C-alpha cells in the first residue's frame, strides 16, 4: 500500500 | 552531472539445450541516467517481440532493466544484446555465450 | 526470515517533448507486485503479482489516486529543484524516491526508510528514528525544514511504522506460496582454458530466492577478492535469481581454489572444489 501524503521538496 | 555505464549480461533463463524453448535475457544494471536502448539480436537481426521489466533502481540510485524474449536455441543460431547509452560513444554488442 | 516492502519512483523531465516520465514500482522482498507508468494506456496502478489481483476496486482506485499524487508531487519537484540549483529549462533531470519498511522474522517493525535523489546523487534521507533527515546540501536543508514540520512528520511516521507494516503482513499472508519461500541456489562450477597455461574457473548459483547471496573464491584459504570477476546478481525472469564468480587459474593449480556460497536457503554454507 502506497504512502497517502507525499509532500513537495 | 552523474553518468554511470550499464553493466550488460546476456544469458538464458534455463540451462541452454538445443531444441527446447527457453528465454533469452539481457539484463542491464548500474546505469544513470535512465535513457537506454536495448535490442536483442538473432544472427545480427533485431528481434521484434521483446518485453522489458518496469524501470527500477538499487540502493545507490543506479537503474536496472531486464529485456527478454522466448527463444529455442539450436546449435548454429548466434544471439546477442545491443546496448546504447550516453556513457557509450558507440553501441556495445554483447554476444550470448552459452558455455559459461 | 526477515521481510521488506519497498516502493521505487522515478521521474525524468523531458523539456519540449511533453510531460515528465513517471514510473512507480512496488516490491515485497525481491518480488514486484504493482506498477504505474505515465506512458502506458491505462493510467492506473496495475497488478504484477498473481496474489495482489484478489484486492478489490477500492484498493485499485485508491492506489491509482495515490500514485497520481506522487506523480504530480514529482512534477512540481522537478521545477523546484531546477530553481534551487539554478539549472536551465533545456536539460533533462531525474528525481528518484524510495521508501518502505523492514520487519524481522517475528513480523514486527524493524526499520522504516524514505530516501530521495536528484540526478543520481543523494538528496535527503530519513534517519532510523523516523524524525530526523540527513540533508545533502543547502537546498536539501530547505526540504528538511518543510518535511520535519510536525503534521507532515507524523503522517510519514504513521505510514512507515504502522500502515506499511500492516499491509506487508497482509501481502505476506495472501501471497504465502511466492513470498514465504526460500529457494536454495543450485550450484556448479565450470572450467575453460584461455591458453595452454591458464584456465577460467567459474562458480555458478542458479534458481535462488531471495536475491541476497555471497559468492567468494579462496586460494588455500585466502580471499581472492581483487582477482575475482563477480557479476551483478541478475533475475532469471521466473521469480528466481542467478550469479557467478570467476577466477583465472594457472593450469595445474585447480585444487588450490574453493568457491564459497552463503544464502539463507542453504542450511550450511557450501564449499565447492576440483576434488
Amino acid at each position: 500500500l502506497l504512502f497517502g501524503y507525499p509532500v513537495y521538496v | 552531472m552523474i553518468q554511470r555505464t550499464p553493466k550488460i549480461q546476456v544469458y538464458s533463463r534455463h540451462p541452454a539445450e538445443n531444441g527446447k524453448s527457453n528465454f533469452l535475457n539481457c539484463y542491464v544494471s548500474g546505469f544513470h541516467p535512465s535513457d537506454i536502448e536495448v535490442d536483442l539480436l538473432k544472427n545480427g537481426e533485431r528481434i521484434e517481440k521483446v518485453e522489458h521489466s518496469d524501470l527500477s533502481f538499487s540502493k545507490d540510485w543506479s537503474f536496472y532493466l531486464l529485456y527478454y524474449t522466448e527463444f529455442t536455441p539450436t546449435e548454429k543460431d548466434e544471439y546477442a544484446c545491443r546496448v546504447n547509452h550516453v556513457t557509450l560513444s558507440q553501441p556495445k554488442i554483447v554476444k550470448w555465450d552459452r558455455d559459461m | 526470515g526477515s521481510h521488506s516492502m519497498r516502493y521505487f519512483f522515478t521521474s525524468v523531465s523531458r523539456p519540449g517533448r511533453g510531460e515528465p516520465r513517471f514510473i512507480a514500482v512496488g516490491y515485497v522482498d525481491d518480488t514486484q507486485f504493482v506498477r504505474f507508468d505515465s506512458d502506458a494506456a491505462s493510467q492506473r496502478m496495475e497488478p504484477r503479482a498473481p496474489w495482489i489481483e484478489q484486492e478489490g476496486p477500492e484498493y485499485w482506485d485508491g492506489e491509482t489516486r495515490k500514485v497520481k499524487a506522487h506523480s504530480q508531487t514529482h512534477r512540481v519537484d522537478l521545477g523546484t529543484l531546477r530553481g534551487y540549483y539554478n539549472q536551465s529549462e533545456a536539460g533533462s533531470h531525474t528525481v528518484q524516491r524510495m521508501y518502505g519498511c523492514d520487519v524481522g522474522s517475528d513480523w514486527r517493525f524493524l526499520r522504516g526508510y524514505h530516501q530521495y535523489a536528484y540526478d543520481g546523487k543523494d538528496y535527503i534521507a530519513l534517519k532510523e528514528d523516523l524524525r530526523s533527515w540527513t540533508a545533502a546540501d543547502m537546498a536539501a536543508q530547505t526540504t528538511k525544514h518543510k518535511w520535519e514540520a510536525p503534521h507532515v512528520a507524523e503522517q510519514l511516521r504513521a505510514y512507515l511504522e504502522g500502515t506499511c507494516v500492516e499491509w506487508l503482513r497482509r501481502y505476506l499472508e495472501n501471497g504465502k506460496e511466492t513470498l514465504q519461500r526460500t529457494d536454495a541456489p543450485k550450484t556448479h562450477m565450470t572450467h575453460h582454458a584461455v591458453s595452454d597455461h591458464e584456465a577460467t574457473l567459474r562458480c555458478w548459483a542458479l534458481s535462488f530466492y531471495p536475491a541476497e547471496i555471497t559468492l567468494t573464491w579462496q586460494r588455500d584459504g585466502e580471499d581472492q577478492t581483487q582477482d575475482t570477476e563477480l557479476v551483478e546478481t541478475r533475475p532469471a525472469g521466473d521469480g528466481t535469481f542467478q550469479k557467478w564468480a570467476a577466477v583465472v587459474v594457472p593450469s595445474g593449480q585447480e585444487q588450490r581454489y574453493t568457491c564459497h556460497v552463503q544464502h539463507e536457503g542453504l542450511p550450511k554454507p557450501l564449499t565447492l572444489r576440483w576434488e
